[PDB]
């Protein structure tokens, strides 16, 4: 003749979460940048024999 | 007598077969009554 409880009392749980992050960066760009491809010498010949 | 003790808004009478009657009974009381029904085959709900 016994009846069950409507529900069961459960334990309650507390969660504590920590997320920590640090970013660091350095950027440098220095000096003199020269041309590395330049025109070279030229030569040409032309003649009319007849 | 046994069912009267175990139940003790439901009303119990003898008649020819033991009779249980009630107007507005909670579902738990009805479940208890139909469970006690197995005690004696000749019960009238």
């Amino acid at each position: 003749l016994a009846t069950p409880s409507p529900f069961d009392m459960e334990k309650m749980v507390w969660l504590d979460v920590n997320i920590l992050e640090i970013r660091k960066s350095v950027l440098e760009n220095f000096g003199v940048d020269w041309s590395k491809q330049i025109p070279g010498p030229f030569a040409a010949f032309g003649k009319d024999f007849v | 007598e046994e069912m009267r003790e175990l139940m003790g808004a439901k009303i119990r009478v003898v008649g020819d077969h033991v009779v249980v009657d009630g107007k507005n009974l909670a579902p738990t009381t009805l479940a208890r009554v139909r469970a006690l029904q197995a005690l004696y085959p000749k019960t009238i709900v």
